[PDB]
């Protein structure tokens, strides 16, 4: 099928530059131009440019000046790059592939990838396991998490048991504390009968930092 | 309404 | 450029009813326009395209309409699969842009929540920090009270909440909201008290532990 994947999220410091590679499949960069679009809290959905099948790019006009799009057919890779980049460039970026090879009805998308522009630094996330108990067990039903603090930038990934485990799961979005830095917890209600036999494990991924931790989370 | 960068969602 | 208009910013509806979407521009652009979708956590889907053009693997359910500056894109039956933002796109004029969005959110009957506490984990105190994990979860609606009593004292201001998007597949809610102390202070106190108040309780819920 048709996929564009993107490279991972991470941080730029003011006045520094974005790189963001789009690995493409299913289709051909001879056959299709590739276009990118942001988005950002202030002012959203925002088109960026495109590099078109034949090479040419067209950026749009605020961004002529601090944009290129380049593009390896053989490997399947776009590359985008701006630069100059300050507070509120701290956006979505997504790669994106129309229907038809000329128009903009973007049918395809990237996974986006969050960039963060700050002079801060990126840290890793500790991960505290939220254990089972009484204090969290009702009608046969328990509950149980990961508490996965202190962390820049945004995002991490958490999954259950390497995705075995969705249902019953809920990834609270991130808070920013006074320290600047995010924390937030994942928990998850399971059979309390479960707690003896099954093993439940929180696969924590902080890519701007390259962390990965499992935590393993037992009654206590 | 304002975009949120973590659950990619608008927040009102 | 072009500017989009969508209106209104919040749209709250209850399944199997019916809802329009409006996407106003500040000039005539003909049928040049296309709608997306985004769930949470998600990148956007192309739901319509051309005002009302079809596109496959795309539910029956949601059509568009308009020509000129008025549009519209509506879901006959709205299901709960159906939470996400809604985002017009023209393409009539260079460069295309996009409107500012619509969000949909669900009705559903009041259901109480479920409250856990957790006391914080050895592992996190060899930090020396502590933090108080209060877990509401799978209520609707999404308006709570959670107050911190530490020793009978009232806390404020040291601890933060976070609630996540609505669920697609039940339309609840669920809340986290996290004291956070000192180490020191954690240990000069014995009672930590967390206490729900929700619109499906017919009384406030307290869940509390002894420190050791
Ligand atoms: C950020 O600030 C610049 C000026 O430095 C302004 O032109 C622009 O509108 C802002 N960008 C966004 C996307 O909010």
């Amino acid at each position: 099928q048709v996929q564009l994947k993107q490279s991972g999220p991470g941080l730029v410091q003011p006045s520094q530059s974005l790189s963001i590679t789009c690995t493409v499949s299913g289709f051909s960069l001879t056959n299709y131009g590739v276009h990118w679009v942001r988005q950002s809290p202030g002012k959203g959905l925002e088109w960026l440019g495109v590099i078109w099948s034949g090479g040419n790019t067209d950026y749009n006009t605020p961004f002529t000046s601090r944009l290129s799009i380049n593009k390896d057919n053989s490997k399947s890779q776009v590359f985008f790059k701006m630069n100059s980049l300050q507070s509120n460039d701290t956006a979505i970026y997504y790669c994106a592939r129309a229907l038809t090879y000329y128009d903009y009805e973007f049918a395809y998308w990237g996974q986006g990838t969050l960039v963060t522009v700050s002079a801060a630094s990126t840290k890793g996330p500790s991960v505290f396991p939220l254990a089972p108990s009484s204090k969290s067990t009702s009608g046969g039903t328990a509950a149980l998490g990961c508490l996965v603090k202190d962390y820049f930038p945004e995002p991490v990934t958490v999954s259950w048991n390497s995705g075995a485990l969705t249902s019953g799961v809920h990834t609270f979005p991130a808070v920013l504390q006074s320290s600047g830095l995010y924390s937030l917890s994942s928990v998850v209600t399971v059979p309390s009968s479960s707690l003896g036999t099954q093993t439940y494990i929180c696969n924590v991924n902080h890519k701007p930092s390259n962390t990965k931790v499992d935590k393993r989370v037992e009654p206590k | 309404x304002q975009f949120d960068l973590s659950t990619r969602r608008l927040r009102c | 450029d072009i500017l989009l208009t969508q209106s209104p910013v919040i749209l709250s509806v209850s399944p199997g009813e019916r809802v329009s979407f409006s996407c106003r521009a500040s000039q005539s652009i003909g049928t040049n326009i296309h709608w997306y979708q985004q769930r949470t956590n998600g990148s956007p889907r192309l739901l319509i395209k051309y005002a009302s053009e079809s596109i496959s693997g795309i539910p029956s359910r949601f059509s568009g309409s308009g020509s000129g500056t008025d549009f519209t894109l509506s879901i006959n039956s709205v299901e709960s699969e159906d939470i996400a933002d809604y985002y017009c796109q023209q393409n009539n004029n260079w460069p295309t842009t996009f409107g500012a969005g619509t969000k949909l959110e669900l009705k559903r009957t009041v259901a109480a929540p479920s409250v856990f506490i957790f006391p914080p984990s050895d592992e996190q105190l060899k930090s020396g920090t502590a933090s108080v994990v209060c877990l509401l979860n799978n209520f609707y609606p999404r308006e709570a009270k959670v107050q911190w009593k530490v020793d009978n004292a009232l806390q404020s201001g040291n601890s933060q909440e976070s609630v996540t998007e609505q669920d697609s597949k039940d339309s609840t809610y669920s809340l986290s909201s996290t004291l956070t102390l000192s180490k020191a202070d954690y240990e000069k106190h014995k009672v930590y008290a967390c206490e729900v108040t929700h619109q499906g309780l017919s009384s406030p819920v307290t869940k509390s532990f002894n420190r050791g």
